[PDB]
RNA sequence: GGCCCAUUCGGGUCUUGUAAUUGGAAUGAGUACAAUGUAAAUACCUUAACGAGGAACAAUUGGAGGGCAAGUCUGGUGCCAG
């Protein structure tokens, strides 16, 4: 919840740590019918097979839970990604402020505060 | 006061023989002196790129009098030995001409480094 | 039942589809690349009136701002690696000033006409639809694929495809066996 | 600065020893 | 072209084309059968 | 020069060969101030060692 | 098209100095100031007059932007005969040679170029034509060749550079008539290559207007050069 | 003659095209000078 | 509909260069002349007033 | 609203009143007294042509839908088919 | 350049199998066996790396991600095998079974060098590689330079400028046809028309701390590495 | 001689495929009032209306028919004044605007014109491919811009 | 000869038309051998053979104009008009 998509980039680029880029071919969904695999279902797919290695069997996708996490994960892209990376996150409004404020207790307070994190 | 003047600096050369290199890949590259004449006098050349140490140098300064008659940039790099890489050919060329071509995928560096040279020139 | 879903449309109609200047305007688009209809115009339009507009307002906010740099720049940069902003324009104004040819020329087809693969537009259509091109390993046969540059590069013909190192098709080899008969 | 402040308060967000690891080393030792 | 093929007047020039020659006496008899 | 056969199969490619050397000393003379004969000497060489061959 | 027997008919233009040879193909002409010569390997004509043998040379739009204007159809040139000109970004011969046959030998060409290579053969076309004058001097500075040049009646100038119209106004300040004559061509990718040609045109033509000339016409060359124009102004000091 | 006999032609397909465009503006004109003199 | 708007995009095409002149790669060869003749007391000219 | 809020309108076919008009196509030739059934009210309405005119015929089920000045109705559908699938030869009248 | 990976027997240098690439501008520009394993990886000139099991004498897989041709090719014992992409002027390093790559740019520019120090050559290419480490591998560039690399760090860790030396300057009788001394020298542009040696060959001993470079200087050059990993010396 | 104005090479037909981001948009003397009366002020209103930056000008003519309107309109006049709008400057005799307005859009097709008078508008409209802004209603609105 | 513009008269411009003939390639829907899949099975993925000139392997919808008879009707100032 408190991740904003658009902050962790600049930590990519600020981290100097590779980034572990895939084949060019391997990331489209289905034949280009789906747009290039955007970044995040990257990270979201690679959890079910980690997970999927592990546990020795699949996991099937209930008739239920199935109707809320393809369409709209595949319109989203549809209205969002063009080309796998995503334009949807900055029509949408957050306050990504709270994200970025020290809001925790651990914040300067007084000017006491202050002066000993100066130090 | 060179004869072999302007001379790209380590940059810009480096950004002449990337678009030389996509260009051999994509048919919009004629290489050698007498190609380089060629394709000035038809005007199918956007810029020519020649290089600084051919051995003599006399043998490639036709080709500066074509172009400013025309008004067609051309550069100078300083190894005639490196330009051969970047045409993708097994042997040195003193002299190489990218050609006009409005319908080609590579244009947009292209007019980025014709940019270039024009301000160098 | 369980929780209904959002989707949207990836287009609009325009304000006003009769204006004679809009009409041939489709008209040269689609002529020159080779499109089906008007929706695929409508669409790219769509988005890039969004993202425009995004730019609009990250530049109504003050310099400096939070809100104005990251998400410009994010703008920016995603703008770049779909290859539409080249390298030297890494401002958002240059943003602003973005055009719906240059998506279009974003498109595979596009490509596969321009790299010398196809010699018409139509033609690198067929070709894409076809199972004749493949984007690094992958076969695509969606036109409306938009190429970024690293993908741009790995354009190429399909080890399956005829034309790529496979054997002849249908009618290359059924020629071949009546000649032979 | 602000990218400190977020990677801060990242962390305020998220005898040691780890229950999925000693699970992966029987896995290991199985393996 | 050639010294032979040269002429002092143009219509000269115009008679030792051939294909001049063929089209034309087509069309004078296609409008004298009008006429 | 191909009128009176100033340069002049095989005597052809001789001919050609010839003729791309002339183009050079050609831009070796008029673009240089005070043109020496040194590169034409050579020059001429490479063309006793191609007559050769052939 | 244009070959050796073929014969032609010589017959003036409507701008004097300028003549078109009909035949099979229409082609503007001018007479040759040197007989029995080409300057840049262009075509030539020879007319047998009352008997001497007048040689007239073949001017080729595409190489030459002002002959594209004529093709363009300008409504007034200021080249003509006994007039001065001062031909700015020569290059070389290849449309001076013209435009000194335009002015004829009453009139003299003031040809100023910057680059040393192209004025070697300038000036060993300056030789053959007395009167061309060739500058071998950069036009950003006309007090430099202040010296050479005299009162001019119509300046030309075809430089392909972005700060042009500063190097058309000095020398329209130093050495043009008023009423004069100001020709241009302008060439939008080295001015700007950013926007389009439109917006360009439309920004030089305003700035030739601070500098007190006078603009009276533009013409894109099409179909012979994309993206040029040729503006025809005069020069109003008072 | 053939040439000019075409002009003639396609003269005349114009003109009814132009005589439809004008009637279009006769009745349209007539009819914003009743809804503008309606308020007056 | 894509063999229909390509029949009319090149039909615009040959329209556009009756209504004005386009490039065509400019010269090709030697130079044969304005082939569609020249008009002496035409021309063609934007005049600033 | 000429159907007092319906989009469309049923009627009985009474009789034809333009069948003896001698000029083919004439305007009065596809005028049709119907009956409103939803109030009894008679009323003319329009059929697309002559030949449409051969389909209609007395006490047919006829819907009507908004247009010989006055005839403000047109006949769009009649006894389980439309006129202009049977115009076109689409389909045949059920009886 | 023939397009073909063909196998001999060492014993009689006999030809057991033909593997064809299958590609028109496939040809085979590097070759690297994994240590102690029958795996075989080539690099091939149409952008992509082969990888083959010799004991089947098949085709396994193919790597994708290579922005320009791939000259050169390492591998260890483990499967991360390392490339280099020419002009791509990119390193990359692959995990075959889960196919991802690690990218690695070098990004360095002679402005920023020479205002530090207040001749550097901007690389024009990487021609070289070798795996000194399973976590660390050293590459060689066109300007003569040296560079170390490691997996946690995207750019090089060390480099070193000009290993190789710099190109003698041509000769002033050469350059010019003109009589003059002096003239013929203006021509040489003073130490502007130097270049630098390229490294045409770069092999380390596998996990050591030493490695050697090759050039047509005239001399084998041995480097050692520091034993923190992070520089090493002539 | 006869002279037939070439029609302006950046015209597919009546498309004008020159005027793109950053546009230049010509303001005449009404629209500065009416944008007054509308509250719309000038350059944002336009950034709303075109979703792209543009170069207001006022000619000298423009700058001189919102001064001859006198003491009641002086707001026009600082707003008219403001260093964002760039100045063209003119070199005809007469002060007349919508003859000067016009014509320079007849030379260059390069420019919108701003303007609610009448007068003006359909002289815009047969012309091809010149876009016609106007203000109405609340914001502005821009007629013959397919880009939009 | 094609076309553009023009209430008006006419003016502007050049490789255009076929309602002509002809050649070799590619592949999708269909016709479908299999494996896989799965409690079994359907389905999905993958995959042998065949599969196009009227490529008849024959998408629709709406609108604007024509023109033709030893044809029919009506009105008028021949041969007209509707």
């Amino acid at each position: 919840k408190s991740r904003m998509q658009a902050m962790e980039e600049y930590i990519r680029e600020s981290s100097d740590q590779p980034d572990w880029s895939a084949s060019i071919g391997a990331d489209i969904v289905n034949h280009g019918r789906g747009g290039i695999k955007s970044l995040r279902d990257t990270e979201k797919e690679r959890r079910v097979t980690s997970f999927e290695e592990d546990n020795f069997t699949r996991l099937n996708i209930t008739n239920k839970a199935e109707k809320r996490k393809q369409k709209q994960r595949e319109r989203n892209a549809r209205m969002n990604v063009i080309g796998g990376e995503d334009f949807g996150i900055f029509s949408s409004k957050r306050k990504l402020e709270d994200s970025t404020s020290r809001r925790g207790a651990k914040k300067t307070r007084s000017a006491w505060d202050r002066a000993q994190r100066r130090l | 006061n060179p004869k072999a003047f302007p001379l790209a600096d380590a940059a810009l050369t480096q950004q002449i023989l990337d678009v030389v290199q996509q260009a051999a890949n994509l048919r919009q590259l004629k290489k050698g002196a007498n190609e380089a004449t060629k394709t000035l006098n038809r005007g199918i050349s956007e810029f020519i790129i020649m290089a600084a140490d051919c051995e003599p140098i006399e043998i490639l300064l036709h080709l500066p009098l074509l172009c400013e008659d025309k008004n067609v940039p051309y550069v100078f790099v300083p190894s005639r030995v490196a330009l051969g890489r970047a045409c993708g050919v097994s042997r040195p060329v003193i002299a190489a001409s990218i050609t006009t071509n409005d319908a080609s995928a590579i244009k947009t560096q292209i007019y980025a480094v014709k940019d270039k040279i024009e301000t160098l020139l | 039942p369980r929780a209904p879903r959002t989707y949207s449309k990836t287009y609009s109609t325009p304000k006003r589809p009769y204006e004679s200047s809009r009409l041939d305007a489709e008209l040269k688009l689609a002529g020159e690349f080779g499109l089906k209809n008007k929706k695929e115009i409508y669409r790219i339009s769509f988005q890039l009136s969004k993202i425009r507009r995004a730019a609009r307002d990250l530049l109504t906010r003050d310099e400096k701002d939070p809100k104005r740099l990251f998400e410009g720049n994010a703008l920016i940069r995603r703008l770049v690696r779909v290859g539409v902003l080249s390298e030297d324009k890494k401002k958002l104004d240059y943003v602003l000033a973005l055009k719906v040819e240059d998506f279009l020329e974003r498109r595979l087809q596009t490509q596969v006409y321009k790299l010398g693969l196809a010699k018409s537009v139509h033609h690198a259509r067929v070709l894409i639809t076809q199972r004749h091109i493949a984007v690094g390993k992958q076969i695509v046969n969606i036109p409306s694929f938009m190429v970024r540059l690293d993908s741009e590069k790995h354009i190429d013909f399909a080890p399956t495809s005829p034309f790529g190192g496979a054997r002849p098709g249908r009618v290359a080899r059924r020629n071949a066996a009546r000649k032979a008969e | 600065r602000l990218a400190k402040q977020y990677l801060e308060n990242l962390k305020s967000e998220a005898n040691n020893f780890d229950a999925g690891d000693l699970d992966k080393d029987i896995i290991a030792s199985r393996l | 072209m050639n010294r032979k093929e040269r002429k002092s007047t143009i219509l000269e020039t115009l008679m030792g084309d051939e294909a001049s020659n063929k089209y034309f006496k087509r069309k004078y008899n296609e409008i004298q059968e009008k006429s | 020069g191909a009128e009176k056969a100033l340069f002049r199969k095989n005597k052809g490619r001789i001919s050609r060969y010839l003729a791309n050397k002339c183009s050079m000393a050609s831009r070796i003379d008029n673009y240089s101030e005070e043109p020496s004969n040194v590169f034409g000497s050579v020059l001429k060489k490479q063309v006793e060692q191609r007559l050769e061959f052939y | 098209g244009a070959r050796g027997g073929a014969k032609v008919v010589i017959e003036p233009h409507r701008h004097a100095g300028v003549y078109i040879a009909r035949g099979k193909e229409d082609l503007l002409v001018t007479k040759n100031m040197a007989p029995g010569e080409s300057v840049y390997g262009e075509k030539r004509i020879s007319v047998e007059e009352p008997p001497t043998k007048v040689e007239y040379r073949v001017w080729n739009p595409f190489r030459s932007k002002l002959a594209a204007g004529i093709m363009g159809g300008l409504d007034e040139l200021f080249i003509a005969p006994g007039k001065k000109v001062l031909y700015l970004g020569a290059a070389s011969g290849t449309s001076v040679s013209h435009v000194s046959d335009v002015v004829g030998p009453e009139g003299v060409v003031y040809a100023v170029e910057f680059s040393h290579r192209p004025g070697r053969e300038l000036i060993s076309m300056a030789k053959k034509r007395p009167n061309i004058i060739p500058i071998i001097e950069d036009a950003r500075h006309p007090q430099k060749y202040r010296m050479l040049i005299g009162m001019v009646d119509c300046v030309f100038a075809d430089v392909a550079q972005p700060d042009q119209a500063r190097i058309i106004a000095l020398n329209s300040h130093m050495f043009l008539k008023d009423q004069g004559g100001v020709v241009i061509s302008i060439k939008a990718n080295c001015i700007d290559s950013t926007v389009d040609a439109e917006t360009v045109f439309a920004r030089e033509v305003q700035k030739l207007r601070e500098e007190r000339i006078k603009p009276l016409e533009q013409l894109t060359l099409e179909p012979y050069e994309r993206d040029h124009c040729i503006v025809v102004g005069r020069y109003m000091r008072s | 003659s053939k040439r000019k006999e075409q002009k003639a032609s396609q003269r005349k397909e114009r003109l009814k095209k132009l005589a439809k465009m004008e009637e279009e503006k006769s009745q349209r004109d007539k009819e914003k000078k009743k809804e503008y003199f309606a308020q007056n | 509909s894509r063999v229909k708007k390509r029949k009319k995009y090149q039909k615009a095409q040959k329209k556009l260069k009756s209504v004005r002149a386009v490039y065509s790669g400019g010269q090709s060869g030697v130079y044969e002349g304005e082939k569609t003749g020249i008009k002496k007391g035409l021309t063609r000219s934007v005049k600033f007033k | 609203s000429p159907f007092g809020g319906s989009s469309h309108a049923k009627g009985i076919v009474l009789e034809k009143l333009g069948i003896e008009s001698k000029q083919p196509n004439s305007a009065i030739r596809k005028c049709v007294r119907v009956q409103l059934i939803k109030n009894g009210k008679k009323v003319t309405a329009f059929v697309p042509n002559d030949g449409c005119l051969n389909f209609v015929d007395e006490n047919d089920e006829v819907l009507l839908a908004g247009f010989i000045p006055g005839v403000r109705f047109k006949v769009v559908k009649v006894s389980g088919v439309s006129l202009l699938a049977l115009w076109k030869e689409k389909k045949e009248k059920p009886r | 350049r023939d397009r073909k990976l063909i196998v001999w027997s060492t014993e009689s240098l006999s030809p057991v199998k033909v593997i064809p690439t299958k590609d028109r501008r496939g040809e085979v520009l590097s070759l690297a066996f994994r240590k102690n394993s029958d795996q075989l990886y080539a690099s091939c000139a149409d952008f992509k790396i082969r990888t083959y099991s010799i004991n089947q004498f098949s085709q396994l897989e193919i790597l994708y991600g290579h922005h320009d041709i791939v000259e050169d090719i390492s591998a260890l014992a483990m499967e991360r095998c390392v490339t280099v992409g020419a002009r791509d002027r990119t390193a990359m390093l692959w995990k075959i079974p889960d196919e991802t790559r690690l990218t690695f740019r070098g990004g360095d520019e002679p402005q920023k060098l020479l205002r530090r120090w207040m001749l550097f050559f901007c690389e024009g290419s990487i021609d070289v590689v070798s795996m000194v480490d399973d976590f660390h591998f050293i590459t060689g560039s066109d300007n003569g330079n040296i560079c170390l690399w490691s997996l946690a760090k995207k750019k090089p860790i060390f480099t070193e400028r000009i290993a190789h030396g710099i190109l003698p300057e041509p000769s002033f009788n050469d350059i010019s046809g003109e009589t003059d001394e002096e003239l013929r020298k203006r021509q040489l542009q003073g130490k502007k028309l130097l270049q630098p040696f390229w490294i045409t060959s770069l092999y380390a001993i596998p996990y050591s701390n030493v490695f050697i470079s090759g050039s047509w200087s005239g001399s084998l050059k041995v480097w050692k590495i520091s034993d923190n990993l992070r520089s090493f010396e002539l | 001689t006869r002279n037939i104005p070439q029609v302006s090479s950046a015209l597919f037909f009546q498309y004008n495929q020159a005027i793109k981001p950053p546009y230049q948009v010509l303001i005449d003397t009404n629209f500065i009032n009416f944008s007054i009366q509308k509250k719309v002020d000038i350059v944002r209103g336009m950034m709303d209306c075109l979703l792209a930056k543009c170069n207001p000008l006022i000619t000298d003519c423009v700058m001189a028919e919102l001064e001859k309107l006198g003491p009641k309109y002086r707001i026009a006049l600082k707003l008219a004044r403001d260093p964002r709008i760039k100045r063209l400057s003119c070199s005809h005799k007469g002060t007349y605007a919508d003859d000067c307005l016009v014509h320079r859009v007849l030379q260059h097709k390069c420019y919108i014109v701003a303007t609610n008078d009448a007068g003006l508008k359909q002289r815009i409209r047969k012309i091809p491919g010149i876009p016609l802004m106007s203000v109405g209603g609340h914001a502005y609105v821009i007629e013959k811009l397919p880009d939009v």
